């Protein structure tokens, strides 16, 4: 009901960022839900005199036909002013289950500060560039926008006071326009849970870490090692060298002297057998030296292992894995290839989210111009994250398999 | 006198820490000052400018060509940024056809949308006494002036702005707005239709704006931007490629300029040799000589140029199709039409600069500029027809290290199809030989070896000049596909070539990478496996190659 001053960091003008062509469907629901904002003035139009710009589109949530508007405030919220915090819940990824809930509704009962409020343009584009577009700004605060939730903290804490005062055993974490709420109880006590703290949030997503952990370096099991086996036995030891330091090659090394056709079985000899059973309880052990710092970025390495399996990687420094992880969930995606990693990155940024508070920096083995032309047909999430292309096939991709 | 609804205001400022401006004006010829005194004095009378006093410090400078011309440069590099006028130009092609379009003339609106009055002071300009005998005739503008940063995005917001209860509560017609001029269409019976153009006309008069009773110069068919406009088709304006004994950049700037303009309705046109002799000149006035390769391209143009082509406009009832066929050189062409014969559009791609590349990449990312493209003109994505298999698609995409997709598309059997034209075994082969390659090279003298030794005996080792080690390796893996059978496993500890390899190009730069691919099209089976080099693995020699 009282707005707090906002402003840019120093040295810093608008956003302005293309907006990118929409099919016509899309148009004609952002047209249906801005006229509808507008009439209940979440939104004004604006006139020529507002240069700035930010991207705007719609998708279609889980379980809903209904269009929604999503704003990509990605310039703008690396522009605004570091906002000031709050530590993160490291019990959050330690509990059984996490719920997450869309509470970005309510950001629009809290009015926009004046004077930044132009910052906050977007456009409906036209069909065939026939008109500049529909321009509209926010009045109160938009879904989307990192000022949201620092500048709502204050009224969630009083609005979940009772519900926090109640179950002291329940974490509960605020993310964009996101509630994690995390606890140990029964999926149905859990779902019941949800519901009462959903008509205790109204009068005013099942997620399970404790299945999740990390993925060790495993090395084949066999009888009869064939030529071939033995080389990429010695690639993969020679591989994690370099993340673990002990592993020693030479013996299994020692058995692929001669030139020897691939399909021939090798017997191995003891030295052989007691090097790989030292390699494999070296691997048995974490890596040495890992931490996390929350100064630095998070980096997400994604490979393609095809019928449907993808393999990640989170690490801040190079062979020093906060997280791996398999994603070879099949949900209406088996013949579109874009579709998977567009899942999969929604995915590995909820975990990232839900483990260290912030979204990783992801590189992408796909071509710019298909995931440009196709990432937005499948994004569900009301964030984004950032990310590069990979061009060159890593050697190690088969080493995560 | 009928009370005239005020336009208003757009509030502007000047550019943070600037300020307004402060030129000083050229001295004019007497005959010059008394034609401005005149133009100034009428304009005065109709209320466009105002005198004002000494107070006022800025100043700009003021010309005649008479015609007043002021030149706001310095106050345009003042002035703040505007959201664009325009965010691209319409196609033909999306346009859609009406029975009737109507032109009308708002151009006497253009300097009756008043300027917000804080900002006026920084349109003064000063008008040169007779002899300087006399302080010059002071003046500011209240209205939008001629080239001026914000006269064009104001007036078309004023003009939307004025527009949309007429646009609303007529939606059986189409209103458009393109500089001075408004663009009426409709399907109704051409009564009804000037009927409503006669409403808007009105309804435009309600805020003092006056349309002219005299007949529109515009009629069909309609120049613009290089486009004629008829009322069932559209084209490009004539295109002529002349005749020229010797060409030099400019001309084939030009040329390149005439055949990319043309090639969005002729299908066919190629590029590649006319603006390749273009590359890395940046001499306007070199004269370059004509390769053969450009004389069949062009000749090729000019038969493909021999008489006019049009298109025809969009028809939302009917689906979208975009077909495309493969012409060498990393050249690709296309057509989007709704009935067959009759084409929306057409175009051409034209592949990225890389060191390596293959038909299906093309392909794909040719399908991703004509899905943008569809999609800014169209607003939908078009159904394909390609020349390639579906079993060569499903064999590509599900073996690619990286994710693709290319969205509902059928096959169409139009030569040259895009084909894979190798593929490596996922096992080694029982039966094959084996072949364990390594290169070398020296990083001084550019002395290298390249070779091989095999689980059969058969061994070779070959000494290069002016080498490295990438070609050496390249080179061995090479001479392992020249000796072997039609099934062969090939054992490296290149990651360069198994990096290259592994991105399944059918064409490359490098010719002893086109002749490592010319040996796979002709293997049966091949599989490549790749092991660490230095690690004391047998037959991986590696002393072999560095004596
Ligand atoms: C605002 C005008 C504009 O942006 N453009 C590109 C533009 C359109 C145009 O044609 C139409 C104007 C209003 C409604 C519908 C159309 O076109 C529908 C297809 N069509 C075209 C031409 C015709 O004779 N019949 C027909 O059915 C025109 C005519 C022009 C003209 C000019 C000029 N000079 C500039 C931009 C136009």
């Amino acid at each position: 009901i009282e707005t707090v001053p906002v402003k840019l960091k120093p040295g810093m003008d608008g956003p302005k960022v293309k907006q990118w062509p929409l099919t016509e469907e899309k148009i004609k629901a952002l047209v249906e839900i801005c006229t509808e904002m507008e009439k209940e003035g979440k939104i004004s139009k604006i006139g020529p005199e507002n240069p700035y710009n930010t991207p705007v589109f719609a998708i279609k949530k889980k379980d809903s036909t209904k269009w929604r508007k999503l704003v990509d405030f990605r310039e703008l919220n690396k522009r605004t002013q570091d906002f000031w915090g709050i530590p993160h819940p490291a019990g959050l990824k330690k509990k059984k289950s996490v719920t997450v809930l869309d509470v970005g509704d309510a950001y629009f009962s809290v009015p926009l500060d004046e004077d930044f409020r132009k910052y906050t343009a977007f456009t409906i584009p036209s069909i065939n560039n026939e008109t500049p577009g529909i321009r509209y700004q926010y009045n109160v605060l938009p879904q989307g926008w990192k000022g949201s939730p620092a500048i709502f903290q204050s009224s969630m804490t009083k609005i979940l006071e009772p519900f926090k005062k109640q179950n002291p055993d329940i974490v509960i974490y605020q993310y964009m326009d996101d509630l994690y709420v995390g606890s140990d109880l029964e999926i149905g006590q859990h779902r019941t849970k949800i519901e009462e703290l959903r008509q205790h949030l109204l009068r005013w997503y099942e997620l399970h870490p404790d299945k999740w952990t990390v993925q060790p370096i495993v090395l084949p099991e066999k009888d009869s090692w064939t030529v071939n086996d033995i080389q990429k036995l010695v690639g993969k030891l020679n591989w994690a060298s370099q993340i673990y330091p002990g592993i020693k090659v030479r013996q299994l090394s020692k058995l692929l002297r001669g030139t020897k056709a691939l399909t021939e079985v090798i017997p191995l000899t003891e030295e052989a057998e007691l090097e790989l059973a030292e390699n494999r309880e070296i691997l048995k052990e974490p890596v040495h030296g890992v931490y996390y710092d929350p100064s630095k970025d998070l980096i997400a390495e994604i490979q393609k292992q095809g019928q449907g399996q993808w393999t990640y990687q989170i690490y801040q420094e190079p062979f020093k894995n906060l997280k791996t992880g398999k994603y070879a969930r099949m949900r209406g995606a088996h013949t579109n290839d874009v579709k998977q990693l567009t899942e999969a990155v929604q995915k590995i940024t909820t975990e990232s989210i839900v483990i260290w508070g912030k979204t990783p920096k992801f590189k992408l083995p796909i071509q710019k111009e298909t995931w440009e032309t196709w990432w937005t047909e499948y994004w569900q999430a009301t964030w984004i994250p950032e990310w590069e292309f990979v061009n060159t096939p890593p050697l190690v991709k088969l080493w995560y398999q | 006198m009928v009370p005239i609804s005020p336009i208003e205001t757009v509030p502007v400022k000047l550019k943070p820490g600037m300020d307004g401006p402060k030129v000083k004006q050229w001295p004019l010829t007497e005959e010059k000052i008394k034609a401005l005194v005149e133009i100034c004095t009428e304009m005065e009378k109709e209320g466009k400018i105002s005198k004002i006093g000494p107070e006022n410090p800025y100043n700009t400078p003021v010309f005649a060509i008479w015609r007043k011309l002021v030149d706001f440069r310095e106050l345009n590099k003042r002035t703040q940024d505007f959201w664009e006028v325009q965010l691209g130009i319409p196609h033909p092609a999306g346009l859609k056809k009406k029975k009737s379009v109507t032109v009308l003339d708002v151009g006497d609106a253009y300097f009756s949308v008043p300027l917000d009055e804080d900002f006026r002071k920084y349109t003064a300009f000063t008008i040169p006494s007779i002899n300087n005998e006399t302080p010059g005739i002071r003046y500011q503008y209240n209205v939008l002036p001629q080239g001026w940063k914000g006269s064009p995005a104001i007036f078309q917001s004023s003009m939307t702005k004025i527009l949309e209860p007429f646009a609303a509560q007529n939606p059986d017609i189409v209103i458009c707005q393109y500089m001075d001029d408004l663009y009426v269409g409709s399907d109704l019976e051409i009564g009804q239709h000037r009927t409503k153009i006669e409403e808007l006309r009105q309804h435009l008069l309600r805020w003092g704006l006056t349309t002219p009773d005299k007949k529109h110069q515009k009629e069909p068919p309609f120049l613009w931007m290089g486009y004629e406009l008829h009322p069932d088709k559209w084209t490009v304006q004539p295109i002529v490629l002349p005749e020229k004994d010797s060409w030099t950049v400019n001309d084939i700037q030009k040329l390149v300029g005439k055949l990319n303009w043309a090639s969005q309705i002729y299908p066919g046109i190629k590029v590649r040799q006319l603006s390749k002799l273009l590359r890395g000149t940046k001499a306007l006035t070199e004269v370059i000589p004509l390769t053969e390769e450009a004389e069949l391209e062009l000749a090729e143009n000019r038969e493909i140029l021999k008489e006019p082509v049009h298109g025809v406009y969009y028809d939302p009832s009917k689906d979208l199709i975009a077909e495309i066929q493969k012409q060498g050189q990393g050249q690709w062409t296309y057509q989007i039409y709704q009935e067959p014969f009759k084409n929306l559009k057409t175009g051409k791609y034209a592949r990225m600069r890389g060191a390596h590349t293959n038909d299906v990449k093309q392909l794909t990312e040719a399908v991703q500029k004509i899905t943008t493209e569809s999609i800014v003109i169209w607003g939908k994505t078009p159904k394909f027809k390609l020349p390639i298999q579906k079993e060569t698609w499903e064999t590509w995409w599900t073996e690619y290290w990286q994710a693709t997709w290319i969205p509902e598309w059928e096959f169409v059997n139009t030569p040259p199809l895009v084909k894979l034209w190798y593929q490596l075994e996922k096992e080694p082969i029982v039966g094959a030989e084996t072949f364990y390659v390594d290169g070398a090279a020296n990083r001084e003298t550019k002395l290298g070896k390249a070779g091989y030794v095999t689980n059969k005996g058969r061994q070779k080792v070959v000494p290069l000049t002016n080498t490295t080690n990438q070609k050496t390796e390249l080179q061995a893996i090479y001479l392992a596909l020249q000796d072997s059978g039609l099934e062969v496993n090939i054992v490296t500890d290149s990651q360069y070539a198994l990096g290259i390899i592994q991105a399944q190009p059918d064409k490359s730069e490098s010719e002893l990478v086109n002749q490592i691919i010319e040996q796979l099209i002709k293997k049966e089976k091949v599989y490549l496996a790749w092991v660490p080099a230095h690690k004391g693995i047998g037959g991986n020699e590696q002393v072999d190659k560095l004596v």
